[PDB]
């Protein structure tokens, strides 16, 4: 289902491996960096940190595993506040 | 056009203000855009982009057009905002062919863009009743006339008017008007019986409505190219040529375009008949004059016929081509000096040239010539064909000729003047907010003056304005003035130069 | 009494844009300008000189040397770059390709592009849908280059624009003046017949007047992607944000910090072992050096330019060390590291 | 007299000033004669002829001066005033004359006359702008800036 | 280092990180492969997207959108070493909410 | 004296998460905007009240709990007309060193707008005559760092007749 | 002018611990003094 | 020195693969950590000396190269170990320094660098 | 071979050629009358939007006594497309 979920049946290689990503830092670690590193400078191709090599070369924990949820303390609190009233205006 | 962008960015917001450079310059960056990419792409509020697109569509600097699904694209002409610098020569050429009145008249259409012609005289009356004095007044008579007159002479031309949206599909209206022009009325002046007097500004329906004027800058380019070669071929030859050139010129004016490689045929008797009787020159005299100037080594004119006695034609592009090399060879000399202009003249007559060769037909001793080359290429005004003895073209075997382009050379010299006008106008602003405070103490010590200046105006608020501490620092304010006035006069200068280069660089286009 | 400035905020990046700097941009972000040829000063105590390469001012290399712009030691030193002016600019070779890529796409005459208005309005639509990915971003590259290429004679000005080609290495040539077996047109006549002089002071050039099409140097290319119309720009499929077609040649090279290139002071010896960098980086001032001196005491055309490609070559192997179209006569002695190399590799 | 000798090449030594103080004089002459022909104003075909001058009239001239110890052929007197063409200061033009007292050129003599320039320096030439050496790296933020320019400066201060 | 006569420590090789993904430990693999090993800390300008030392910018000459930022010392040479390359990696900072 | 609105990024450590959460941001806004002037607002006194305190993250880094609070806080702004009463803290011959009271010393009136007998000859005298009124004209900023005040503003002095002191 | 010496000393890096078996001092031609000791554990 | 009771008594001590400077009353550390060279790096980095880090032994004439090879060569024809000869091209280039002994015929070098 | 030069280039190096001096006469006197004019008459005209101001403090009584009126050109709608009216 990933090799074939574009209409095309894509290969593990390097070609269909850039057909089927878009994260320019793994691509160009993968294979051939100095092209892929000039042709993403010219266009100017920004790329995202959701995929994982990018999560570990940039150092921020990865979307998979535990960090695709958010965890919230259970602290004693008031959503809205009662507000002072104002006297002047 | 990255100096060009920068240029249009400082004169949009020395003249229009800042919320409408803003949308200029994306305009002009981006090309044909609709309002609403423009407004999110910009990332201000709606209807600040509608108060420029509509006071930028006012000043004729942009225009609108339709296309699929009835959407507009609004585009810039960086060319109509470039030529807006030009205001200046536009009013003093037309001050001098003309009275103050289409001065003022030719003024109020370049600071309002689209008026009619009630509107423009009655400006022009008012603006003119604090001039004279005296009691008297003035009428629209004799601005209506002025007006005409500038109007056959196609200095002004009327802007392009929507066509009868009754007549043409009545229902349902398109988005935009569509606004056409039509040759016929592109210079017609409807009759204006009603007349007036202008008021004298105390401070104590419209039959030409949906005719708008417009300086025609095609006709200042046209006048200012046909002064440029005369007083060219003034300093070549003599003021008689000059007068010559002149009226064949002025002939020559109403039969021909704007483009076009040469003028229609003119013959030496019609150009003696239209002559100024102020001259005492005969037939052969003037017909001498013409054989000369088809002998000049320029060739500013030519024969290209023999019916009709002496049978002659100007040569444009010709002429456009010596103007240009002129400035180029002036610029090198002033950037170079007398030798590195001497080289370049000697590599621009002859098509390829070696360094041996430059050195002898120079009369340059080594060690200095090579010098001269080697900086003016690198200033990219030469090329080097480097014409191959085998495809690898290894430099130890092929030889290195010299040759001017002189297109590419005018082109990097007018990007180079562009740069300048906006490093003058960067330093001009720089100036003006480094002394702010300066200038607001002036102000506020010469408005304490211009207040009461006649109702309760005692003396006793005269020996105190020069007590402030701005007398020590008047020598610093009229610095500050001398050096605006030279930043302009440069700036104002270098548009000169921009024009020539400008106007040799579209004679050789086609556009095909 | 006190302004309110933030003292620490949880900052995370985003996403990384990609591009070029122009050499003003360049220039501001580099600190000194390095012009001496030389890595240490004449004193017996190892000093380095001062404007010069391994300057302290530009990071540190050395546990004991502090560096001068930041007080700081090496484990808290981030490093400092800085700009080496060249006399004449020369290709970059990872952009070469782009270089001539966009030449094929813009007019030699008049900056424009061939491609009709209509086409034009076509990709600026195509263009403008959002999400629009590298692939696609590829795919219309290839598109519209191979629909300018399919055109010869220019839709703006009308000047002949034929096929341009990399003969040798890193060097472009744009075949105006092509072979025409029908019937021969004006213009390339008028530009045979130019050769007057050539002719007759020598007669070699009759039988190599044919394929002498136009060598763009990086100065005349150069000059054409200075004035390149900005609304052009987008359908190049390169981002005017992220830099500007006039950037691809260069100017100006950034020599690294020093946390790049250490410097280990051998006290075995009378020696520091430096990398690969720092030699390629006194290889090319001294090329700039070199023909500098042969500008000023005017040497023959023929040097100049073997100098010129001497110096763009030995950027390229500066930039990367292994090519494939280098001469046997000028290949490197030893294999060096450069920054591909640098980069790739287990 | 291409591989060694000639008038300026003696020694192995360029000979500036004597192709200066040359090409000085004879711009002098044309000037002069060029005045004299507008001073005439008897008619425009006569004032052009006489403004006109040959270059054996000019060798002539210049051996009645005597300046230089070498003798100068009809050679250097037109490359003279050829070199005087490439500043953009005179004009030649070639005549049909079949003999005379140049007998130069076979049927054929080149007539030389001072000419004013085409136009006078334009305004480019009159901003510091123009005539910058480090002109490319100009920016509008940084250490080469418009507003704290020393040409400029210079420039406003004179 | 490498070598154990260096003092060499163990290498994480390319099939520990991908065991290390299999099992979803992201903030195990952050420990591991940024903290214990190449953690530094630099400052980036989130107006032109460029790196800074001791909170100051040295492009913009400010230090008002100059920030700190932890990163692996191995993706900072790599970013220096791109920008020697004239390939400037534009780090567009945010917050982490 | 104005209220502003201020949305802003409160760490609350874990060892206070006994403590109730609207009384702790209060305590750490408070702590974080006191004695400073915020750029091109003014010199901010202390928080008013808290309008909006949405969900308390917890990062994987630090741990601490992290909300965006919304808030209006009063700041000390004059509208450019506003008469403040302030007591003379200092004179110089230039212009007089008037302090508001116990509020800030950062007002000092230029001695050249009033009727001419102003003269200040370094012995303490504040005005040659023929609880201080005071009337601010504009505002003005800075920054502070700029290597590896900011609120001091003009004031005028009219002919405001000064029955009580001359 | 004065020399100045720095020390290198050559130390036992070893987590055990070693005893010394025999030290051997030989000259060559360089002048360069050679010694070797062999750690025995 | 120490930061807090300013004792200046800190001394290197091997720790467990971890080289720091700590005071030897307090048992506080003043400087963790140390960097060093990888040989890996060390076999690809090629060594510069000041003699061609400064422009020199470019300026070395065609005659001072003719005799610092003699030098080589009569040191080798000796069988002489290579610190002699470091030591005779040392003593010639500090020789030739004079201005009356680079001036001279090719007799006087020969019997200089026989000197 | 070329020496090594110890300080790099100066920022504004020296060249032995001057720029010419302006242009003088009436005309240019009058391009600077002429070019001050417009500059200071543009500014007031309503073509001239600056920018909004905003964040005003308060209102007060004088609001009125220095309420900024200036006439407002109305533009010719029948010109304009319809997408520009607020
Ligand atoms: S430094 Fe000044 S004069 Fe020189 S190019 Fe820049 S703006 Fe023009
Ligand atoms: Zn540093
Ligand atoms: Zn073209
Ligand atoms: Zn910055
Ligand atoms: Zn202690």
């Amino acid at each position: 289902d990933l090799m074939t979920y574009k209409g095309e049946v894509l290969g593990i290689t390097r070609f269909g491996l850039a057909k089927m990503k878009e994260s320019v830092l793994m691509l160009a670690s993968f294979e051939k960096t100095a092209d892929h590193l000039f042709d993403a400078a010219y266009f100017g191709q920004k790329d995202s940190v959701c995929g994982v090599s990018e999560c570990i070369i940039m150092g921020i924990p990865m979307n998979i595993g535990t960090g695709l949820f958010k965890l919230l303390h259970k602290a004693d609190r008031d959503p809205n506040p009662p507000k002072r009233p104002l006297i002047f205006d | 056009t990255q100096a060009e962008i920068k240029l249009c960015s400082l004169l949009l917001q020395e003249h229009f203000g800042e919320i409408v450079e803003k949308i200029g310059v994306h305009l002009i960056r981006t090309g044909s855009q609709p309002l609403r990419v423009i407004a999110h792409d910009t990332g201000t509020s709606l209807d600040q982009v509608k108060k420029a697109l509509c006071v930028l569509v006012q000043h004729n600097l942009v225009s609108y057009q339709v296309h699929k699904r009835g959407v507009v694209e609004y585009e810039a002409q960086c060319s109509r905002v470039l030529r807006m610098l030009r205001y200046p020569r536009y009013i003093y050429t037309t001050k001098t062919l003309y009275s103050d009145t289409g001065e003022l008249i030719v003024e109020e259409l370049l600071l309002n863009g689209k008026l009619t012609m009630s509107a423009v005289v009655k400006k022009v009356a008012d603006r003119l009743t604090e001039t004279m004095e005296d009691g008297k007044t003035m009428d629209y008579a004799e601005v209506s006339n002025t007006f005409v007159r500038l109007a056959d002479t196609h200095f002004v031309q009327r802007c392009p008017s929507v066509p009868t949206t009754e007549n043409s599909d009545p229902g349902p209206p398109p988005p935009a008007p569509t606004l056409v022009i039509n040759e016929k009325d592109m210079y017609l002046v409807p009759k204006l019986s009603l007349i007036g007097k202008g008021k004298r500004r105390r401070s104590s329906p419209i039959p030409d409505d949906g005719i708008y004027w417009q300086a025609n800058l095609d006709r200042f380019h046209q006048h200012f190219r046909d002064q440029a070669i005369v007083s060219a071929v003034a300093n070549r030859m003599d003021q008689t040529s000059s007068e010559i050139v002149r009226t064949m010129l002025r002939m020559s004016e109403i039969t021909t375009s704007s483009s076009a490689p040469f003028t229609q045929p003119l013959s030496s008797n019609e150009i003696f008949r239209s002559l100024p009787v102020g001259y005492n020159i005969s037939k052969q005299v003037l017909d001498q004059y013409l054989t000369l100037l088809a002998d000049d080594p320029l060739e500013f004119v030519g024969k290209s016929g023999d019916s009709g006695g002496g049978m002659y034609v100007i040569n444009l592009h010709k002429a456009l081509a010596s103007l240009a090399t002129a400035t180029l060879e002036s610029v090198v000399q002033e950037r170079f000096g007398s030798r590195c202009a001497r080289i370049f003249r000697l590599v621009l007559q002859k098509k390829h040239i070696e360094q041996k060769q430059v050195e002898d037909f120079a009369m340059i001793p080594a060690k200095e010539a090579k010098d001269m080359l080697y900086k003016m290429l690198s200033e990219n005004f030469m090329s080097l064909q480097e014409i191959p003895k085998t495809p690898d073209h290894a430099p130890s075997r092929t030889f290195y000729l010299y040759t001017v382009n002189i297109l590419s050379a005018a082109r990097m010299l007018l990007h180079r003047c562009y740069k300048s006008i906006a490093n003058l106008i960067e330093r001009r602003q720089f100036e003006t907010k480094e002394n702010k405070r300066l200038l607001e103490k002036s102000q506020r010590v010469e408005a304490i003056i211009a207040s009461m200046q006649a109702t309760g105006a005692e003396e006793a608020q005269l020996q105190e304005i020069e007590e402030m501490i701005t007398a020590p620092e008047r020598q610093q304010l009229e610095t500050l003035k001398r050096n605006v006035n030279k930043l302009d006069a440069s700036e104002i200068q270098v548009d000169e130069t921009i024009f020539l280069l400008e106007s040799y660089i579209e004679c050789t286009m086609k556009r095909q | 009494k006190e302004q309110f400035r933030e003292t620490d905020v949880a900052k995370k990046i985003s996403h990384i844009c990609f591009g070029m700097k122009s050499p003003e941009e360049m220039r501001q972000q580099a600190h000194i300008q390095v012009v001496s040829k030389n890595l240490y000063s004449q004193d017996n105590q190892h000093a380095p000189l001062l404007y010069g390469v391994l300057d302290h001012r530009m990071g540190t290399s050395e546990k004991d040397r502090p560096c001068e712009t930041c007080g700081k030691n090496l484990a808290d030193c981030l490093g400092h770059y800085g700009y080496i002016d060249l006399e004449l600019p020369c290709f970059h070779v990872g952009y070469f390709r782009a270089v001539i890529g966009i030449l094929q796409m813009i007019c030699k005459t008049c900056c424009h592009i061939m491609l009709s208005q209509e086409e034009k309005k076509q990709f600026l639509d195509y263009l403008k849908r959002p999400g629009l990915t590298y692939l696609q971003k590829r795919g219309l590259k290839k598109k519209i280059s191979d629909k300018c290429r399919k055109k010869n004679i220019c839709h703006h000005c009308g000047a002949f624009n034929g096929t341009v080609k990399k003969c040798g290495l890193l060097k472009i040539i744009h075949e105006k003046y092509k072979t025409n077996k029908k019937v021969v047109d004006p213009i390339v006549s008028n530009f045979l017949q130019s050769f007057e002089t050539a002719i007759e002071h020598n007669k070699e050039v009759e039988p190599l007047l044919g394929r002498a099409q136009e060598n763009l140097n990086p100065l005349v290319v150069l000059n054409l992607f200075k004035r390149i119309p900005a609304e052009d720009v987008p359908l190049l499929l390169m981002n005017p944000e992220a830099g500007k077609p006039s950037d691809l040649i260069l100017t100006r090279l950034l020599v690294p910090p020093l946390c790049i290139r250490p410097s280990v002071v051998s006290d075995l010896k009378s020696g520091t072992n430096e990398d690969d960098l720092t030699m390629k980086l006194t290889e090319i001032i001294f090329l700039n050096d070199v023909i500098k001196k042969h500008r000023i005491s005017g040497a023959k055309t023929q040097m100049i330019m073997e100098d010129w490609d001497f110096l763009q070559l030995q950027c390229a192997l500066y930039i990367n060390s292994e090519l494939s179209g280098i001469p046997l006569n000028m290949a490197p002695k030893k294999w060096t590291r450069g920054f591909v190399q640098r980069l790739k590799g287990k | 007299r291409s591989v060694t000798g000639g008038a300026w090449y003696s020694d192995q030594d360029f000979e500036s000033e004597f192709v200066e103080v040359l090409n000085q004089q004879c711009f002098k002459f044309l000037q002069s004669k060029a005045e004299t022909a507008r001073e005439s104003k008897q008619n425009p075909m006569i004032q052009r002829n006489s403004s006109f001058a040959s270059s054996h009239e000019v060798w002539k001239y210049i051996c009645e001066l005597g300046i230089s110890k070498v003798e100068l052929s009809m050679e250097d007197i037109e490359t003279i005033l050829n070199t005087l063409i490439y500043d953009g200061k005179v004009e030649m033009t070639i005549i049909a004359a079949k003999e005379g007292t140049v007998g130069s050129v076979d049927g054929h003599m080149k007539l030389y006359r001072a000419v004013n320039p085409i136009i006078p320096p334009t305004g480019l030439v009159r901003a510091p702008c123009g005539l910058c050496p480090v002109f490319d790296d100009c920016h509008e933020g940084g250490e080469i800036s418009p507003s704290n320019c020393i040409y400029m400066t210079e420039w406003l201060e004179f | 280092t490498e070598g154990r006569s260096r003092d060499g420590g163990l290498r994480l090789g390319e099939m520990e990180r991908d065991c290390l993904i299999g099992y979803g430990a992201s903030m195990l693999l952050l420990e591991r492969l940024m903290i214990s090993s190449d953690a530094f800390e630099v400052d980036v300008c989130g107006q032109c997207g460029l790196l800074g030392y001791s909170g100051w910018c040295h492009y913009c000459k400010s230090s008002c959108h100059v920030s700190s930022l932890r990163i692996p010392y191995a993706c900072k040479l790599l970013f220096q070493e791109l920008q020697s390359m004239n390939i400037i990696p534009r780090l567009k900072l945010s917050k982490y909410n | 004296f104005v209220l502003v609105e201020m949305v802003d990024t409160v760490r609350i450590p874990p060892w206070q998460f006994e403590r109730k959460l609207n009384d702790s941001i209060a305590e750490e806004l408070n702590k974080k905007l006191a004695n400073k002037v915020v750029y091109n607002v003014g010199l901010c006194i202390c928080l008013f009240d808290i309008t909006k305190l949405e969900d308390a993250y917890v990062f994987p880094g630090d741990g601490a709990s992290h909300t965006k609070v919304h808030f209006r806080c009063v700041v000390f702004h004059p509208f450019l007309d506003e008469i403040l009463i302030g007591k003379i803290k200092g004179c110089s011959p230039e212009g007089v060193h008037v302090s508001l009271g116990f509020f800030d010393d950062i007002l000092i009136p230029p001695e050249s707008l009033q009727q001419p007998a102003k003269f200040d000859e370094a012995e303490q005298v504040w005005v040659w005559e023929y609880g201080e009124e005071i009337r601010f004209r504009v505002v003005d900023e800075s920054f502070v760092d700029t290597s590896p005040y900011t609120l001091v503003g003009s004031i005028s002095e009219p002919g405001l007749g000064l029955l009580s002191w001359w | 002018q004065q020399p100045q010496y720095k020390d290198v000393p050559i130390t036992y890096k070893g987590a055990t611990d070693s005893y010394i078996e025999k030290v051997m001092i030989s000259s060559n031609a360089e002048d360069a003094f050679l010694i070797k000791m062999l750690l025995r554990q | 020195r120490c930061p807090d009771c300013g004792s200046t008594e800190l001394v290197e001590d091997s720790h467990y693969s971890q080289s720091q400077l700590v005071c030897s009353d307090c048992g506080c550390v003043v400087t963790e950590g140390v960097l060093t060279t990888t040989f890996s790096d060390e076999g690809n980095l090629r060594e510069v000396t000041y003699s061609r880090s400064t422009g020199e032994n470019e300026q070395v004439s065609r005659s001072q190269q003719r005799g610092l090879r003699r030098v080589r060569d009569l040191c080798r024809v000796l069988q002489l170990p290579p610190t002699f000869e470091d030591t005779a091209v040392a003593y010639y280039q500090q020789a030739y320094r004079h201005s009356g002994i680079r001036a001279a015929r090719l007799q006087k070098k020969e019997v200089l660098v026989g000197c | 071979l070329p020496d090594v030069v110890l300080k790099p280039p100066p920022l504004f190096p020296d060249t032995d050629y001057k720029p010419v001096p302006l242009k003088t006469g009436e005309g240019e006197e009058y391009m600077l009358a002429l070019k001050q004019e417009l500059r200071e008459t543009m500014k007031r005209m309503p073509y001239f939007i600056e920018t909004p101001e905003e964040r005003q403090d308060i209102e007060r009584y004088s609001k009125r006594y220095m309420k900024v009126y200036k006439e407002e050109w109305i533009p010719d709608w029948r010109r304009l497309p319809r997408e520009m009216m607020p």
